[PDB]
């Protein structure tokens, strides 16, 4: 008669790196490093959505920024295309307020 | 098992300005990454091995630069014997693989001279009837020719070809042959050729009329 | 949110007796510790400050011991006037917290 | 609306590692440069 | 629906033997673990056994590493758990627990993931071990002499349990009925009481029923002021 | 794997053995089949399993620390900025050096459970038995699947067999 | 192999408070912990797995966190029906290990009303004598009962049980047994049972003359 | 062990050996009697206080550091000198993790290689003269005494004196 | 090696092999000879340069950092620049000296590996026509020339050729 030993495999392998090889195939691996977000600051948490409306808009409101101009906020989300002024100018030191803002609370 | 992927697919850059190229790489790859200079009708040689080594004896306007996935190559002074196709290898998967190849053009835009031809008597002997279209001398490289057979345009009975840019003086030039049995090149009256090209501020068709010259 | 552990909940002695109340907070508190004493219809009073100072007017049989984890309020000679819920209170971090009282009883 | 917090949002805390974003609150993945790393839970696989 | 039934058990003379099986029924296709845990009244929880796929447990606490033994059978769709030479303190109510783990271990589906948490529990089989020899209860009156008690003490007894009614469970306001204790001879005893007005005695008579099962004796007993 | 096996004399692995990680095939009078080792499988699981311990669902917190996006301001944000760099560079090294590891060891483990099997089956067999060099034995008497299945159990006794083999190994 | 100590044994928590138990843990352990709430004649019911995810549909009240050895589990808003008993288990040691157990609490301080029983002529004949104290309806839990016979203070010779809370009224009842052989319950007169609990400001005496009524 | 043997083929350890790490026990005509492997044992030893050598003794000298404990609040400046000293010692409690993580498996695992090497040696002293009963045992074939044994366990057993006898008591009926 | 094969039962390494880094020696009736194995050498230098593809050319761009040399006296922000510099030097210098101990005991026991394997393979194909004197030498039981040691060493050695001859050298008196 004849016993032959053996183990399993299966079609769809996956690659990964050892000590001596860059690129080996094991028949199953799990990923180690999270890369996404859903997009939210948990369910559970008080936020809000600026959209439209700049950040330091929040402080001098142009007509965009009416909504938000007493905001209570745990999470706040900027967008991107939010403009903080109506009438063409800069804040001085911007960058640096913004960061006082989103750690406020709210105002 | 691994894509090499160069953007773009051709450029078009003036003799003396740099020329930089891409060769994004699916999955890690730093070790082992090799360029290429294939001039038409030779072998390829090599410019820069490893990622930014460059060969022995080659010139230095030649610089490599890249790192696990994304590759760059920018010819620093460029020359008009430069015209060659330039492509990109990797390490390793046991496997190596090539990129798709980038093609690197070195003029003032200039219109296609456009000529018919019919088919000769002797072809036409044989059933078959070639009619060709000739756009010359143009660039840049971009042109569009449509076929119409008695004013009805012409899908799928046509072939083309473009030459190697011209080293003598930088342009391109096509040739198109619409293929007709005999029965069906006899059966109609005006061949027209339309073209379209950067140089003409309308489209140009040139035309016969079958049986008159 | 420090808690306090007082016992025994209630008990009772006879008048000279010598009487031992304990209490443990649910964190080192050093000497931040206070004892009062609440007698029927009136205002709680404040017996032992700093886990050991006898506030004024208050009987020299009263004593408060210890620090850090356990404390102890003795009466050395109960007397009938020292009828009343006695209560531990931690001032160490804010909210102050109260032990949940021990009712002294007189045999 | 339906534990650990980044600016692009909540992420989950299963995985040892995180690409996310290097600014984190919370029981957090800790953040690391490569965007994957590939733990083995089976053999060498060897078809044929 | 994912319950077990738990059947067998009983009494049972210290170094017998006893199985005592778990019909596995529902939500559980048997590719998963299983447990037993035993706990005796008047103690807590204690885990015994697990068992995994075909034989892959071989999973024994120390108590009865040596004792028992847990058979799987996935055609009938049946847990099992040989108790051999039985000892006077595995007197206790076994348990059959399912057993869930989290998805990243378990990699093969049919073999055990050493970290198992029991998510679904069952009735429980009770099985007590002794020398004793069941023995139906001896039913006393606790006479009354606004509100009185009486009762009834219900001594002698073994093994647990027994069932306290009062009037023929018309009776419900008020009555109290103890937990057993087990006295030195090896048998139990329990008072069930109630209170009721002192102005009812006299019209009104109470009677406790008693029900022991394992001997099907039954006892009514009227409580008579005296 | 460096016992040999995996990938080794053990030419390649089976995709028809999906009731686990180990096995055996065998050809006798009655036929051709396939059963798994259920200890050799759980003892590389165990071990796979005791790694996963280790790295999954134990994270540890922080909460208020340093800043680490900002205007220029010079030197303390150089400061800042360079410690942030440094450690996550040192994780980023940690989390690749893991891995590597982890994964030629469990490659390695693996490979020895299947060497393990291999030899403890050669060992029941005794003299009744030669290794064919390719994880195959070639048995050397009549083996009935009840015979196949005491070896695959744990239960075969060779001195049964033992006379039957000896005249077929060794003769002419 | 590896012991699971709960603190307390048993606390007293008002409905509404919030009442942290602790599962205190030899050796380390995170990867695996249950919570569990067997209410009294029932199975055991997962609320927490893990350390801090709880079962599916238990409520969010529930809380589970602790790392390594010290681990705790806080009922936030507390029911009347939550007066189960709370266990614990770890990994591994390849030997699953239960917690001790937690008793929970939800009134009133109330002294307990007492009664005692004589034994029953029956019982008698039978040759023994069960005398009973009956300490009904009191809270809290701890109560002694101390046995007199002719002002002699028994010791060995009696059992006593406790009921759980009860649901109506949130208190508790206990019966004590003194069991004597009949030939000693005739040898002696005054049966005396004295309790003492904090409703009431002095322990207190139920006691029967054998052969009075 | 990744070799199989302790822990493995070999059912349990010997309590009574007393005298070195791994050893023989035989019975024969004469009686039964055990005896330590004195090399193999010393294999094991140097490989082992070869990691301690690594381990122990080998402190680096700090002196003037930074303030890492602080009386009153400041902020800034106070965030950072704890925010560095916490990531150095977080690096530090991984490193010693793992150390003593990887330096066990590799010392369980090197103690069964050497406890594996022995067997392997031994077997192929015994040629055809013995069989492995799978235990970590030898059956072997032949008349053996207490010198003889003691040949086997110094190396200096010679198989061709006892290959008759062995190949007509192994292979028979 | 945890195999115990180089440094083992092999006594020592052969300098006169310089063509390959295993292989075979024989004695025959048509002399000595000596032969490299190329797939086990090939398979030992593959997993080597596999290892030196991870750390050599790889090295990772740093630009603006902070400053580590100092001509002043400054205090508190001077202590906390080099403190921090000194933590990431005795962190890399740690992870070096860790890299290169662990990786050249993996390669000395991959190498050592490659020789068992190689060992392993030719015992099984020799099935029952050979014995293993237990230095890595076989003792082969049957007249074997210089195509039949090829063949050997190139994997097509057919022991059914050879069985009868061997079985009645190996098993006599």
């Amino acid at each position: 008669a004849t016993l032959c030993l053996g183990h399993h495999a299966v079609p769809n392998g996956t690659i990964v790196k050892t000590i001596t090889n860059d690129r080996i195939e094991v028949t199953n691996a799990t990923e180690l490093v999270q890369n996404s977000s859903i997009g939210e600051i948990c369910k559970g948490k008080k936020a809000v959505d600026l959209g439209s409306c700049g950040i330091l808009g929040t402080i001098i409101g142009p007509p965009q920024c009416d909504l938000h101009l007493e905001f209570k906020a745990d999470l706040i989300i900027e967008r991107r295309n939010s403009s903080d002024i109506c009438y063409p100018g800069r804040f001085t030191n911007e960058e640096a307020l913004r960061q006082i803002i989103r750690e406020s609370g709210g105002i | 098992e691994i894509v090499m992927t160069q953007s773009p697919v051709t450029l078009s850059v003036s003799p003396g300005e740099t020329a930089t190229l891409s060769c994004r790489a699916s999955q890690s790859v730093r070790s082992n990454l090799a360029w290429y200079q294939q001039k038409p009708g030779q072998a390829p040689r090599l410019l820069i091995y490893g990622a930014s080594t460059r060969a022995t004896d080659i010139p230095a306007r030649f610089s490599g630069s890249g790192s696990g996935t994304e590759f760059t190559l920018s010819i620093s002074s460029l020359q008009s014997d430069d015209f060659a196709v330039y492509y990109c290898q990797q390490y390793n998967h046991w496997l190596r693989t090539f990129g798709q190849g980038t093609k690197l053009e070195i003029r003032t835009v200039a219109a296609p001279s456009v000529f018919i031809f019919p088919p000769s008597d002797e072809q036409l002997k044989s059933g078959t009837a070639s009619v060709v279209c000739l756009l010359n001398n143009f660039y840049p490289r971009e042109a569009k020719v449509q076929w119409k057979v008695d004013n009805a345009l012409q899908s799928g009975n046509s072939q083309e070809s473009v030459t190697e840019q011209d080293s003598k003086d930088s342009t391109y030039s096509l040739s198109s042959t619409l293929t007709l049995s005999k029965a069906d090149y006899e059966k109609h009256k005006v061949y027209a050729c339309e073209v379209t090209h950067q140089g003409l501020s309308s489209p140009v068709t040139k035309s016969f009329n079958r049986g008159e010259c | 949110d420090i808690v306090m552990t007082q016992s025994p909940s209630s008990l009772s002695a006879s008048i000279g007796d010598r009487v031992t109340i304990t209490c443990r907070p649910s964190q080192n508190i050093r000497s931040f510790l206070n004892w009062f004493q609440h007698k029927p219809g009136k205002a709680p009073k404040l017996l032992i400050y700093a886990a050991s100072n006898l506030q004024s007017g208050v009987p020299s049989r009263f004593s408060g011991s210890g620090s850090g984890t356990e404390f102890t309020l003795t009466i050395r000679s109960l007397q009938p006037e020292d009828f009343a819920t006695y209560y531990c209170q931690q001032s160490y971090n804010t909210p102050p917290t109260f032990g949940q009282g021990t009712k002294v009883e007189i045999k | 609306e339906s534990e650990c917090f980044t600016p692009n949002g909540s992420i989950p805390n299963d995985k040892p590692f995180q690409n996310v974003n290097r600014i984190t609150y919370g029981a957090c993945p800790r953040y690391v440069k490569h965007s994957t790393l590939k733990l083995a839970t089976g053999m060498r696989n060897v078809p044929e | 629906e994912v319950q077990l039934l738990e059947s067998g058990g009983g009494l049972v003379q210290p170094g017998e033997s006893l199985r005592v099986s778990c019909a596995a029924s529902g939500f559980t296709f048997r590719d998963s673990a299983l447990s037993w845990v035993r706990q005796a009244p008047g103690k807590g929880l204690e885990w015994v056994s697990a068992i995994s796929g075909n034989g892959g447990a071989t999973y024994y606490a120390d108590t009865v590493k040596g004792r028992f033994t847990i058979s799987r059978d996935n055609s009938q769709t049946t847990l099992y758990l040989q108790m051999n030479s039985l000892r006077a303190d595995d007197t206790a109510t076994y348990y059959c627990a399912k057993d869930e783990s989290p998805p990243i271990y378990n990699l093969m589906p049919g073999y055990y993931s050493t970290y198992y948490y029991m998510d679904v529990w069952g009735k429980g089989t009770t099985v007590t071990v002794s020398s004793a020899s069941t023995k139906g209860p001896s039913v006393f009156p606790l006479a009354p002499s606004g509100t009185a008690a009486l009762g009834c003490l219900v001594k002698d007894y073994f093994p647990e349990p027994v069932t306290v009614s009062w009037n023929s469970g018309a009776l419900t306001s008020g009555v109290h009925t103890f937990p057993a204790v087990l006295q030195s001879s090896g048998l139990y005893s329990l008072s069930s009481v109630v209170t009721v007005p002192s102005s009812s005695l006299g019209t009104q008579t109470y009677i406790c029923n008693v029900n022991h099962k394992p001997s099907n004796t039954k006892v009514d007993k009227r409580v008579e002021p005296k | 794997g460096i016992f040999g096996a995996i990938a080794g004399f053990i030419e390649n692995g089976w995709e028809g053995m999906v009731d686990g990680w180990y096995g055996f095939r065998h050809q006798n009078s009655e036929g051709r089949g396939q059963a798994a080792d259920l200890k050799s499988t759980q003892a590389a699981i165990d071990q796979i399993n005791g790694k996963l311990n280790r790295l999954i669902g134990k994270t540890n917190e922080k909460f208020h620390q340093i800043e680490k996006e900002f205007e220029v301001e010079g030197r303390i944000q150089d400061l800042e900025k360079y410690v942030e760099d440094t450690k996550i560079d040192l994780w980023s090294y940690n989390a690749e050096l893991l891995v590597a590891l982890e994964n030629q060891h469990t490659i390695d483990l693996t490979d020895s459970e299947m060497n393990k099997l291999f030899e403890k089956t050669k060992k029941q067999l005794r003299e009744n038995a030669e290794d064919m060099g390719n994880g195959c034995f070639k048995i050397y008497h009549k083996c009935d699947n009840a015979c196949i299945g005491s070896i695959r159990n744990g239960t075969y006794d060779h001195n049964v067999y033992r006379d039957e083999a000896l005249n077929n190994r060794f003769q002419i």
